[PDB]
RNA sequence: GUGCAGUCGCGAAGACAACCAGGAGGUUGGCUUAGAAGCAGCCACCCUUGAAAGAGUGCGUAAUAGCUCACUGGUCAAGUGA
RNA sequence: AUGGUUUGGCACCUCGAUGUCGGCUCGUCGCAUCCUGGGGCUGGAGCAGGUCCCAAGGGUUGGGCUGUUCGCCCAUUAAAGC
C-alpha cells in the first residue's frame, strides 16, 4: 500500500524507485518490466500506480488516471506553469474537453456526475491558476 | 450544532420517515470512509443511509410519526431509509454487514409495529 | 535546562506550570524545558 | 470534583475502620493505614461505600477533597487485587536474576548491583531480561521501580538500560 | 428604520463644578448636558453602565428617550468627551429632539470587503456627514468591496442610502483607495 | 535614517515631560495602531528598528504608518571634558511623546500577524505602550 | 498566583475534558524541483461522496513513509473558555 | 538594569603634612569559579568536548626581557582564576 507517479515506457531512476518502495523488499524486475509491457499498452502518460503489500511481500499493482494539472499541460495549452495563479491568466479552456476530461474523471474519482466532474477539474483549475470560460 | 441547524435536522428526520416507507436505525462501529464510499457508490441510486445526532433526535422524534421509538436512543444513529422495496433495504444492510463483518442492526421498525432481529431476517426472507 | 527570565510554550506541548516558587515549561522535547531563575 | 463527590465501591471481605479522621483498611493483603486532615470530614455511605465531604468550597478543599477520595480508591484496591508492575532489561548481554528476596542486576559495570528488599513488597522475575515488581502501597512500588530505572544512565542511541514495560524512550543517531 | 431609542433615567443636578464632577464619576455615574431649541440648558447625571450598553448597541449618535424629574425627554447624542487613556466617558453633549426634524449627522462607514489577491484596501476616512430624519438614523454605512480590481477610487457619491437621507461631505472624498499592492522590497523604501 | 533637512535653531533645549497628549489620541490611516502610556523622547535609530521589525514580519504587503518625526535635537559634548566651556553638537534627534499619543498604524489583514508584528516592534522601544484597534 | 467589578464566546438540542472509531478522492495544486509530495521558500488557497476532513497546525523522514492534530458522531455528565 | 575595579565629571573632609608605581614578606575576604566534586541539553557514537545550574573546603609552579602593572615567550602542570 504505497503509491507513486512513474514515467511511462521508462525505468529505475533512483528516487522515484528505490528508496519509498525499492527498500522494502519488493524486487525490481518483475514488477518494472510487466509495468513497461502494460504501460507501453496504455502508452498514454505517466501513469500513477500503486502497490498493494500482504503478509508475504505479495504485491498488487493498481493504475490508475495521470494527474489532472499533466492533463491541463497536453490539453488546454498550458505548456508551463503560472508562477503567478489569478494574475497571469494564460489560459482559455473550453468546457467541450474539460467535459470528456469530466467523463474520465468520473470514470476515475468521486465524481457525482460530468457537471461535477466538470466542476471539480476546473476547480484544480481555478486553484492553479488555469481560467476556464 | 447550532440550534437553528439542529432544528433543520430535526426537519431532515421528519421530512425522510414521513417521506419514506422503511426506516430502521443500526450501528456502524468498524467501518471508515472507503466503506462508506463504496456503499455510497453503489445502492446510493435509491437507498438512504445516512448518521446523525442521538441527542438531537432526543428532540427531533415528536415533530414524525414515530411515537413508538421513545427508548432506542443508546447506540449512534445511523439511520437506513428507503423510498421502494421493503425487502431490499434490510437485506442489503445484511449484504454490506457480511462484506465488512462490521456493521449490526439494532432493531425493527416498518409501519409502527416493532420487530425484533429475527422478525428483520424473516423481513429479508419473506 | 534553559535558564532565563523568559520563557515560553514554544511548541504546541510545553506546558508552564509553577512548582516551589518557580515558573517551569515541561515538555517531551527536553531542548524546551527551561526555568526562570 | 468530579473524582472527590465520587462515592468509592466496596467489594465483601474489605473491613474499614473509621477512627474519627484516621481510617484503616483491613483485607487479605493486609491492613492499609491512612491519615486525613482535620477539615474533612469522611462519611461512611451505608450503601456498601465510602464519600468524602468538605465545609468550604474554598482553595484547599477542592485540592484536599479530591486527593483524599482518589488515595482511598487506591487503597481498597490494592488489598483486593495489589498492583504488580513491569520492567524489562534491554541490552547486550545484560541480566537479572534473583536471590531469595533480593535482586541481583549486570548492567555493564565493573562489580554486580543488588537491592534491599523493602517491608511491604516483593521481586518476581518471569526470565533473565524480565522482571515485575508486586506489592500494594504503589507509593513504595513506583519508588523501587524508579529507583531501578535510573541505575544506568540512559542511551537513546543503542536502547541500553531499563524500561518500564510501555515505555517507548526516544531515540537518535550518532551515525559516525 | 424601526428604532427603539433607549430610555435612561436623569436628575438634574445639585452643584456644578469640577469637585462634584469627579465624585461622580467616581461614585458611577457621568455628567451630561441637554440643549437645542429647548434653550434652557439642563445639567444632568446619567448612570455609565446604562449609557455604555446604549452605545455598545446603537452606536454613538443614537437617539434617546431620556426620563427627567418623572418628565420625559428626547434628544439626540450629538458629542462625547472621553479620556484618552482610561477610555471612560467623561461627559455628553445631547441635543434636543423633535420628531421630524432635519438635523445633521455624522456617521461611520463600515469595510466589508474581499478583495482580489493582488490588491490592498485604504480606509481615507471613517466619518461622513449626514442630514437625515431624527428617528432615522443609520449606524453603519455598508460599502461593499468585491470583485473590483486595482485603482479603483470609491468616491463619496457612489455609497448607498436611505430613502429621504442627503450627503452633505463634498462628493470629492476619497472613502477608499484600492492601492497596488506593495512588494516587500517596496516597504523599506517608506519613511526611511 | 530619520532627520529634517534643516532647522533653524539647531540648539535646543531639551523638551517637556509633562502632560497628557492632545492630538495623536485616535488612530487615523490603518487599522491596529500603537499607543504610548509613558513619557519619553524616542529617537530616530529606534523608530528605524521599529519599522524593520514589522516589515521583516508581515513580509509581503501591508501599509505602515509613522506618525511620528524627530524635529527635536539633543546635544552631546565631547569626551573627558570639564563641564562648561560652551554647549555641545547635535547628534542624536528626538521626538517626544506624551501619554496617550499614537506611533504607529498597520494595516494588513489578519489581526494575529497584525498584534504579534506591533508586539515585536514594541519590545524595540523604551516605553510601556499598548496596542490599539480604531473601534470605540 | 490569587480576591473584586466588568463585557464577550459557548452550554441537559449535553458545554470544556476524556476515552472507542473516523480523520476521504482530485493531488506528488503550480513555480522552484537535485528533493519542493499538507509541511526552506514564492503564488493561488477553489470543487465533490460525506457525519466530518485545513491547499492541511506541529514532530519526523535528504524526498516519501509515519506519529499525529483542525474539523465529526458515540458512553457518562454541569458549567467552561476569552 | 547591575557592580563601582577602569579613563573621566563634582570639589564635600584633610595643604599649622592623610608619605606617593612596582617588588618582597604576611594575610584575610567575595564569587561574576582555573582545576578537583555533583549535575541538565546537545549538531553528545566512544575518547575529548561546547553551553547552562548549584558549589568557596582546599589548592591555584618555577623561569627569560622590561623599573615596570599589563603582556609575549620557554618548560611543566590535575590547574597555572578574577
Amino acid at each position: 500500500l504505497i503509491k507513486l507517479q512513474i514515467q511511462a515506457g521508462q525505468a529505475n531512476p533512483a528516487p522515484p524507485v528505490g528508496p519509498a518502495l525499492g527498500q522494502h523488499g519488493v524486487n525490481i524486475m518483475e514488477f518494472c518490466k510487466a509495468y513497461n509491457a502494460a504501460t507501453e499498452s496504455q502508452r498514454g502518460n505517466v501513469i500513477p500506480v500503486e502497490i498493494t503489500v500482504y503478509e508475504d511481500r505479495s504485491f498488487t499493482f493498481a493504475l490508475k488516471t495521470p494527474p489532472a494539472a499533466k492533463l491541463l499541460l497536453k490539453a488546454a495549452g498550458v505548456q508551463k506553469g503560472s508562477g503567478e495563479p489569478h494574475k497571469t491568466k494564460v489560459a482559455k479552456v473550453t468546457w467541450d474537453q474539460v467535459r470528456e476530461i469530466a467523463e474520465t474523471k468520473k470514470a476515475d474519482l468521486n465524481a457525482n456526475d460530468i457537471d461535477a466532474a466538470a466542476k471539480i477539474i476546473a476547480g484544480t483549475a481555478r486553484s492553479m491558476g488555469i481560467t476556464v470560460e | 450544532m447550532a440550534k437553528a441547524d439542529k432544528a433543520t435536522a430535526v426537519a431532515d428526520i421528519a421530512e425522510q420517515f414521513k417521506a419514506s416507507t422503511a426506516t430502521v436505525v443500526t450501528e456502524y462501529r468498524g467501518l471508515t470512509v472507503a466503506n462508506l464510499a463504496e456503499l455510497r457508490r453503489a445502492l446510493g441510486d435509491s437507498a438512504t443511509y445516512t448518521v446523525a445526532k442521538n441527542t438531537l433526535v432526543k428532540r427531533a422524534a415528536s415533530e414524525a410519526g414515530i411515537e413508538g421509538l421513545d427508548e432506542l436512543f443508546a447506540g449512534p444513529t445511523a439511520i437506513a431509509f428507503v423510498k421502494g422495496e421493503a425487502v431490499d433495504a434490510a437485506k442489503a444492510i445484511k449484504k454490506f454487514a457480511k462484506d465488512n463483518k462490521a456493521l449490526v442492526i439494532k432493531g425493527g421498525y416498518m409501519d409502527g409495529k416493532a420487530l425484533s432481529v429475527a422478525d428483520v431476517e424473516k423481513i429479508a426472507d419473506l | 535546562m534553559k535558564v532565563n527570565p523568559s520563557v515560553k510554550p514554544i511548541c504546541d506541548k510545553c506546558r508552564v506550570i509553577r512548582r516551589h516558587g518557580r515558573v517551569m515549561v515541561i515538555c517531551s522535547d527536553p531542548r524546551h524545558k527551561q526555568r526562570q531563575g | 470534583s468530579r473524582i472527590g463527590k465520587q462515592p468509592v465501591p466496596v467489594p465483601s471481605g474489605v473491613d474499614v475502620t473509621i477512627n474519627g479522621q484516621n481510617l484503616s483498611v483491613k483485607g487479605p493483603k493486609g491492613t492499609l493505614t491512612l491519615d486525613v486532615a482535620e477539615p474533612i470530614s469522611v462519611s461512611r455511605a451505608e450503601d456498601g461505600a465510602i464519600v468524602v465531604t468538605r465545609p468550604d468550597d474554598e482553595r484547599r478543599s477542592r485540592s484536599l477533597h479530591g486527593l483524599s477520595r482518589t488515595l482511598i480508591a487506591n487503597l481498597v484496591t490494592g488489598v483486593t487485587e495489589g498492583y504488580t508492575q513491569k520492567m524489562e532489561i534491554f541490552g547486550v548481554g545484560y541480566r537479572v536474576q534473583l536471590k531469595g528476596q533480593n535482586l541481583e542486576f549486570a548492567l555493564g559495570y565493573s562489580h554486580p548491583v543488588l537491592i534491599e528488599a523493602p517491608e511491604g513488597i516483593t521481586f518476581a522475575v518471569e526470565s533473565p531480561t524480565k522482571f515485575s515488581v508486586s506489592g500494594i502501597d504503589k507509593q513504595k512500588v513506583g519508588q523501587i521501580s524508579a529507583v531501578i530505572r535510573r541505575l544506568r544512565r540512559p542511551d537513546p542511541y543503542k536502547g541500553k538500560g531499563v524500561r518500564y514495560e510501555g515505555e517507548q524512550i526516544r531515540r537518535k543517531v550518532g551515525k559516525t | 428604520t424601526a428604532n427603539i431609542p433607549n430610555k435612561l433615567t436623569a436628575n438634574v443636578r445639585t452643584r456644578t463644578g469640577k469637585g462634584a464632577s469627579r465624585q461622580a464619576r467616581r461614585d458611577g455615574k457621568v455628567p451630561a448636558v441637554l440643549y437645542g431649541h429647548g434653550t434652557d440648558p439642563q445639567h444632568l447625571e446619567l448612570n455609565a453602565r446604562d449609557f455604555a450598553a446604549v452605545l455598545r448597541s446603537h452606536g454613538t449618535n443614537a437617539i434617546l428617550t431620556l426620563d427627567i424629574e418623572g418628565t420625559e425627554q428626547l434628544a439626540l447624542t450629538k458629542a462625547l468627551d472621553v479620556h484618552p487613556i482610561r477610555r471612560n466617558i467623561q461627559h455628553a453633549d445631547l441635543l434636543v429632539v423633535q420628531r421630524g426634524e432635519k438635523v445633521t449627522v455624522e456617521v461611520t462607514v463600515l469595510v466589508e470587503g474581499d478583495a482580489t489577491p493582488g490588491t490592498l484596501v485604504t480606509q481615507d476616512a471613517n466619518t461622513i456627514e449626514i442630514e437625515a430624519e431624527a428617528l432615522s438614523i443609520p449606524e453603519q454605512l455598508t460599502v461593499s468591496v468585491e470583485g473590483v480590481e486595482a485603482g479603483t477610487q470609491i468616491t463619496a457619491g457612489q455609497i448607498s442610502l436611505p430613502e429621504g437621507v442627503n450627503l452633505i461631505s463634498d462628493p470629492e472624498l476619497l472613502v477608499v483607495n484600492v492601492v497596488e499592492a506593495p512588494s516587500a522590497e517596496a516597504l523599506e523604501e517608506e519613511g526611511a | 535614517m530619520l532627520i529634517p533637512r534643516k532647522v533653524k535653531h539647531r540648539k535646543q533645549h531639551h523638551p517637556e515631560q509633562r502632560g497628557i497628549a492632545s492630538g495623536g489620541t485616535s488612530v487615523s490611516f490603518g487599522d491596529y495602531g500603537i499607543q504610548a502610556l509613558e513619557h519619553a523622547y524616542i529617537t530616530n535609530r529606534q523608530i528605524e528598528s521599529a519599522r524593520i521589525a514589522i516589515n521583516r514580519h508581515i513580509k509581503r504587503g501591508g501599509k505602515v504608518w509613522i506618525n511620528i518625526f524627530p524635529d527635536r535635537p539633543l546635544t552631546k559634548k565631547p569626551a573627558e571634558t570639564r563641564m562648561g566651556s560652551g554647549k555641545g553638537s547635535p547628534e542624536w534627534w528626538v521626538a517626544n511623546v506624551k501619554p496617550g499619543r499614537v506611533l504607529f498604524e498597520l494595516s494588513y489583514p489578519d489581526e494575529k500577524t497584525a498584534r504579534d508584528a506591533l508586539t515585536r516592534a514594541i519590545h524595540k522601544l523604551p516605553i510601556k505602550a499598548r496596542i490599539v484597534t480604531r473601534e470605540e
